[PDB]
């Protein structure tokens, strides 16, 4: 209906748009609305008109755009990045819950169907190469950047790929699936690069560090 | 022994309760009257110690938050026994007195202090050192591996416990439980360390101290807790404590 | 040797307030065509004091203050929120079910609220009996214009309401509360007929409230009831308290009342249902002849104080036909009373022969009588909720004159 | 609303959650191994601790409540004398009889007895 | 000087009051809270009440109702003044938890805290009555308290029958 | 039992934390037994 | 010297006992979380009104938030800090009409049982413990 592309950035419009010809994307600081072209999956986006609104509001502005945008209409799977938020909330009420467990969105990727197949394709894939990001920080889109460290490539068995998201989903790296690591390696490696700064720190104000050894 | 519970010696009870183990024997035909359950208490008769029970139970004592009510066992030996968190020592005598005694000064109405609402009776000393070594968790980083590195799945917490039983793990030994309830881990309010995401639609979400595997195709959320045994023992501890309670009552 | 020798509603009813701390003791949850119910699931011994039946939580109810200003209990619309203008902009006598109704609506929307869940398990627009749903032919079948006329209005007063608040200007985060004036129709219809009004204490400020209250909603009403509300203010949980010293078979409905001294007109209004055996309902009458008032309460066994008359059961033996109906009769007839004057037979005959006929005279101002009305109900297989109900309330009228004939009939003899 | 079909039979719709609870699944279970515990509970007298708070959620003030206790256990002597002072005590009697008025189920005073006591003479010890 | 009858005496002793009730508690409640110790302000503002409860009637207030130098209760003295124009003046004074033990209703209280002779000589002169409204009064006594349970005083139709 | 799920450390202020928490949810009747338990636990672990 | 100042401190208050519901007192005493001189500690400005039972309504707008004679809970609490709630009126030992005793609203809420005070406490002997005990 309406090509937003190249609007302003952050301006109110002036109409109030019919949500349900949108996909609906809720993060923790806003509603991302992406226009949606009729389809029985309900997994295609057309991004040339996309709105921005505070959270459970009907006043829509034009997101900040970082990068190139699709011009045609792509099928892509959804998945959001973030954390649970797990409280203990004090107790007011008789039985009030002694802890309160929500999920807080900051970031949703848009991954591309490799060649647009449908999910229940037996030939699906994703095509990790084309992924969007919207962050709920900034109300901006934009489109990650990808490091391919496969043999092979734009030519390759697509199946074999694994996609590691990494420094706050800032960090994309397409590795091989053998390549995988533990998930006890993972964590174990950010602990061990914590401590060791920690430590060193700790041990820096002896005046015998300049002539000790780390071991 | 219990929080609401005290052990009294023989020699003590007998003292405090005579009149209710003379009425007992008179009631009970075992003394014609009271000259006779006297030389039967005097003589230390053994149906006198049955019958000492018997009138102790359901009968609390006021001993000298510096004066409570519990309600007294009879124990061996020549000592009062007191729970850890606590001489005279008064019967009450009208079913007045006992009224007040059971449902005003017994040691589980009482457990707020009126000062600033604080609970009166949290572990200390040796308590509080076992349930801080309980849940001091794995060591960590440089702590637990010599070298930068560039464990033990669960079903359910039974079988981890059962696994430590059997020295399989240790106390403090890292391990991945299979969670199959809501996300109730407190935790840092963290994004993920790493996300693995397979081409097939499948990718693991690897936090500090857990890890969700989710899909883009399907509805699944599969949730493993990286804990110890400590932790889990904790929570178990508490949990069956309710439970335990409720079937109970 | 032993080896020699209504449906149950949803499993999932009980258990989404079980869960919530939700007890029920020896009652289960049955569904019938007419609706829920709450019957006993075994004999429920009589005691010396009141038996818990039902505990609801107090946070599992939509509540509002009946009298200005409007607060909620528990407190769930924010700050700001539009809702609360429009609840605001009400007539705080009137509108008592139209702030009800925003509450709930709001209810439904809010992903963590119970109602979401319990409003699954509420009667839908062709199941609920309120006349707010009733259409204009329906409303022809209550032979009642006074009545019909109270309706008219309601049906007014709630579609301008939301005329006026549902626009096409307000936020979306209303406009899909009532996205349609049936919707919003059917909120008000819940609001009306499910609404229980208390006096409650919570923590130190005691108030009236207007309260939605799951699980003792599905309690009907009975004038008899064996059931009463009673709210511990000490947890916040709402009591279904049996009768102390009733005994209650395995089976029995379990029932409140719900609203006390109140013709079927009111109980029509309000929850969409009349009783044959109302003991509030009146019948007009001349009354140029009499009876005596003594001897009809003695000769049916109907004792106490004329606001408590009550049904001696145990001094009739077998006697079936003293109900409500008889003790509103010895309310809404004509009577005389001079302490202790005794009534002349043929004197008596007289009045209740006229009363005779002016009942009489009454059956004949309706169509149909009323057993070709019950006929018609047996025979319905299209007919909407409303219609039914419009139809069982004119025949329970009609059942109620003639409960009267009969009644002046065996008083009449019993009078030698 | 009322639809009948061919036998005169009515039928309905029946109400069904048609919604999704995920405090349905973690909710309805149950712990296996606090047998111990629910018999030391019983043994302890902390049932009868349970039962006097939920009679006084039904009270407005704890004096009045703990008066009228004692009054009613003063009736219980004077009725039958005999029968309290040692297994049966009077106030546990009340308690228990408030229990059952509300329509739960109590032993009659709170009384249990040891039925593995070898026989007359023989005290059960308490280790301390 | 700047108010008259009943306004100068009620405004002022209001005013001296309310700031005397503000830095009393706060200078308690500095003491408790700079050594960690955590007492809700519920408790101090009771004792702080009975400090700062009484006015003194000043030495120029001669009348029959009241005595120059007379302790009377705040509230009584607030009451009488919008009623009467008899010379009721009075200033507010801060009472030591001391001397507001020995200025009670009670002589039997007074009597067993402190100065026994000079108490009782006091009462006795004068046919003091003590109605055992406290709880020391009636512990001394013997009887029960006025609280907690103490609180509120804790043939016809016989040979009448058918023959047959 | 909807109990969070702690995995840190349990020292004297979280303990005392969580002991008024469970009075003002679950009441002193059930807190008491828990207390018992809690405190048998500790006891053995040290 | 703590047994002295104790014995002092229970005998000044040793005849208050909670004796009516309401004394039906119109004065409260006013709070306000925004003095302009000094930043308030929030902890210690929340432990002073827990418990306490309003004098007044507060609003935030036309909507009333707290109605009188309601006690001040946690969440209350919270959110007369989220908002603008610059003055809260509430019933205290200051406001009672009665220095010989007091009501159950103008002590508030019971530190040891949750609920309002009940009737019979006293108070006056629990407030002298109160101060006594940690000397
Ligand atoms: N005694 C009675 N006779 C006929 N209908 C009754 C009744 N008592 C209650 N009802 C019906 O029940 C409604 C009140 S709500 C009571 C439970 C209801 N059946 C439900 O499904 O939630 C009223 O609208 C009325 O239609
Ligand atoms: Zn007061």
């Amino acid at each position: 209906f309406i090509s937003t592309q190249g609007w302003d950035s952050e301006m109110v419009v002036d109409y109030r748009i019919n949500e349900d010809e949108f996909h609906k994307i809720s993060l923790l600081d806003c509603d991302f609305f992406i226009r949606k072209p009729p389809d029985p999956d309900n997994d295609v986006y057309d991004f040339r008109e996309m709105y921005v609104t505070p959270p459970d509001t009907d006043i829509y502005s034009v997101p900040r755009v970082l990068a190139p945008m699709p011009q045609k209409y792509i099928r892509c799977a959804m998945s959001d990045y973030g954390c649970y938020d797990v409280t203990e909330p004090p107790i007011d009420a008789p039985r009030d819950p002694l802890y309160k467990s929500e999920r807080e969105i900051s970031k949703v990727f848009l991954t591309k169907h490799y060649r647009n197949r449908r999910l229940n394709d037996p030939e699906f894939v994703l095509d990790f190469e084309e992924i969007y990001v919207i962050d709920s920080k900034t109300k901006s889109i934009t489109r990650a950047r990808v490091l391919v460290t496969v043999p092979g490539g734009r030519k390759r068995d697509r199946k074999d790929d694994l996609l590691v998201i990494r420094d706050n989903g800032n960090s994309f790296k397409i590795i091989h699936v053998g390549e995988r690591d533990d998930p006890t390696t993972v964590i174990e490696r950010e602990e061990w690069t914590k401590t060791r700064e920690d430590m060193e720190k700790h041990l820096r104000k002896l005046r015998d560090f300049s002539v000790s050894n780390w071991f | 022994l219990s929080l609401h519970r005290c052990g009294l010696p023989r020699e003590i009870a007998i003292e405090l309760f005579q009149t209710f183990v003379i009425r007992g024997l008179i009631r009970q035909h075992l003394a014609s009257n009271i000259g006779v359950a006297k030389s039967q208490i005097r003589e230390k008769k053994p149906i006198v110690w049955e019958i000492l029970q018997e009138v102790m139970q359901g009968h609390p004592v006021l001993l000298n938050l510096g004066i409570q009510s519990f309600q007294p066992i009879l124990v061996e030996g020549r000592t009062i026994c007191l729970h850890p968190l606590v001489m005279a020592v008064h019967v009450p005598l009208s079913l007045e007195a006992q009224a007040e005694a059971r449902l005003l000064m017994f040691s589980h109405m009482n457990l707020l202090s009126p000062a600033i609402g604080d609970p009166i009776s949290v572990p200390t000393q040796d308590m509080l050192i076992g349930l801080y070594v309980l849940t001091s968790g794995t060591r960590r980083g440089i702590c637990a591996n010599r070298y930068n590195p560039c464990e033990p799945f669960f079903c359910n917490s039974y079988d981890a416990i059962g696994a430590y039983r059997q020295k399989r793990i240790n106390l403090d030994s890292p391990l991945w439980l299979r969670w199959q309830l809501d996300q109730r881990v407190i935790a840092s309010k963290e994004v993920p360390i790493e996300v693995h995401y397979e081409s097939f639609g499948n990718y693991h979400e690897i936090y500090a101290h857990y890890l969700i595997v989710r899909s883009v195709k399907k509805e699944t959320l599969y949730i493993y807790i990286r804990t110890t045994v400590g932790h889990i023992s904790f929570y178990r501890e508490i949990e069956e404590a309710i439970q335990g309670f409720s079937q109970a009552c | 040797f032993p080896l020699f020798q209504l449906e149950s509603a949803d499993p999932d009813f009980y258990k989404i307030g079980y869960v919530r701390r939700v007890r029920a003791y020896g009652v289960e949850f049955k569904e019938g065509p007419d609706g829920f119910g709450i019957y006993a699931s075994k004999d429920i011994e009589p005691r010396r004091r009141a038996r818990v039946i039902m505990e609801i939580p107090h946070e599992l109810m939509i509540t509002i203050r009946q009298k200005h200003p409007w607060m909620f209990f528990p407190d769930i619309v924010p700050i700001g929120h539009p809702i609360f203008d429009i609840i605001n902009s009400t007539d705080p006598e009137r509108d008592w079910d139209l702030r009800l109704a925003c509450l709930l609506l709001f209810s439904f929307d809010r992903e963590d609220h119970f109602w979401r869940l319990y409003g699954d398990f509420l009667p839908a627009a062709d199941e609920c009996s309120s006349l707010l749903l009733a259409t204009e032919e329906d409303l022809a079948e209550l032979q009642d214009p006074q009545l019909v006329s109270t309706i008219r209005q309601q049906q007014k007063r709630v579609l301008e309401f939301w005329e006026k608040n549902w626009h096409s200007g307000v936020p979306l985060k209303i406009k899909r509360l009532a996205e349609d004036a049936e919707r919003f129709i059917w909120a008000v219809s819940i609001a009306q007929t499910r609404c229980i009004s208390m006096k409650t204490r919570i923590g130190a400020l005691v108030q009236d409230l207007n309260m939605m209250i799951p699980y003792a909603d599905m309690l009907n009403h009975s004038f008899e009831p064996n059931c009463f509300l009673h709210w511990r203010p000490k947890d916040r949980i709402l009591e279904v308290m049996s009768n102390a010293g009733q005994a209650i078979k395995k089976g029995e409905e379990m029932t409140i009342n719900y609203m006390p001294g109140q013709k079927n007109n009111m109980l029509m209004e309000r929850y969409g249902f009349s009783t044959p055996v109302n003991p509030w309902d009146a019948i007009p009458f001349s009354g140029d002849s009499r009876i005596h008032l003594n001897s009809f309460l003695s000769v049916f066994n109907i004792f106490g104080l004329p606001e408590e008359y009550y049904h001696d059961s145990e001094l009739s033996g077998d006697d079936s036909f003293v109900d409500g109906a008889v003790i509103a009769a010895a309310r809404t007839l004509p009577t005389w009373s001079d302490i202790d004057l005794p009534p002349i037979p043929s004197a008596e005959r007289k009045a209740v022969k006229e009363l005779q006929d002016e009942c009489r005279k009454m059956l004949a101002e309706y169509p149909t009588t009323s057993e070709q009305d019950q006929k018609l109900l047996d025979s319905l297989s299209e007919a909407r909720t409303t219609f039914a109900t419009a139809v069982k309330y004119r025949m329970h009228r009609k059942m109620f004159i003639g409960k009267i004939i009969k009644a002046l009939d065996i008083y009449q003899e019993r009078l030698l | 609303g009322i639809q009948r079909d061919d036998n005169g039979r009515r039928i309905w719709r029946r109400r069904t959650l048609t919604k999704k609870d995920d405090m349905l699944r973690y909710k309805l279970q149950r712990v296996p191994f606090v047998e111990e515990q629910v018999r030391k509970i019983k043994e302890v007298g902390k049932v009868m601790t349970m039962d006097i708070e939920r009679l006084l959620l039904s009270e407005d003030n704890r004096f009045e409540f703990v008066n009228s206790v004692a009054a009613e256990a003063t009736e219980y002597v004077e009725k039958n004398r005999d029968e309290y002072g040692g297994t049966k005590k009077a106030i546990f009697h009340v308690l228990s009889n408030r229990v059952n008025d509300l329509g739960f189920d109590r032993p009659e005073a709170y009384a249990e007895s040891d039925p593995y006591k070898p026989g007359p003479g023989y005290l059960k010890e308490y280790y301390t | 000087r700047i108010l008259g009858i009943p306004w100068g005496f009620l405004i002022g002793a209001e005013l001296t009051i309310v700031q005397s009730r503000i830095s009393l508690v706060n200078k308690i409640q500095k003491v408790y809270r700079s050594q960690g110790v955590q007492i809700h302000n519920r408790h101090i503002e009771i004792i702080v009440r009975q400090i700062t409860s009484k006015v003194l009637v000043s030495e120029e207030g001669m009348s029959n109702v009241f005595l120059p130098g007379e302790l009377i209760g705040l509230l009584r003295a607030e009451r009488t003044g919008r009623a009467l124009e008899e010379a009721i003046c009075y200033r507010a004074v801060l009472l030591g938890i001391t001397r507001a033990s020995l200025n009670t209703q009670s002589f039997i209280s007074e009597a067993s805290f402190q100065e026994t002779a000079r108490v009782l000589a006091k009462a006795a002169l004068r046919g003091r009555i003590d109605w055992l409204k406290g709880l020391k009064e009636n512990v001394v006594l013997g009887g029960v308290i006025p609280a907690g349970t103490g609180f509120n005083k804790g043939d016809i139709l016989f040979y009448h029958r058918e023959f047959c | 039992a909807n109990l969070v799920f702690h995995n840190k450390v349990i020292d004297g202020t979280a303990i005392k934390r969580l002991i008024s928490r469970l009075i003002d949810h679950f009441g002193m009747a059930y807190t008491s037994h828990i207390l018992d338990q809690v405190k048998t636990l500790g006891f053995q672990q040290a | 010297d703590a047994g002295y100042l104790t014995r002092r401190l229970v005998e000044v208050v040793q005849h208050i006992v909670v004796r009516r519901t309401d004394c039906g007192t119109i004065r409260g005493i006013s709070v306000s979380p925004r003095n302009k001189s000094r930043m308030m500690s929030e902890r210690i400005f929340i432990q002073t009104l827990i418990g306490r039972v309003l004098a007044d309504d507060i609003y935030i707008g036309s909507r009333c938030v707290a109605f009188r004679n309601q006690d001040l809970g946690i969440g209350l609490v919270n959110r007369f800090i989220t908002f603008g709630t610059q003055s809260i009126s509430i019933r205290t030992p200051f406001t009672c009409r009665s220095t010989s005793w007091i009501c159950r609203l103008c002590y508030g809420r019971s530190p040891t049982h949750g609920d309002l005070v009940e009737l019979g406490e006293a108070v006056g002997i629990i407030a002298g413990q109160s101060i006594g005990e940690p000397g």
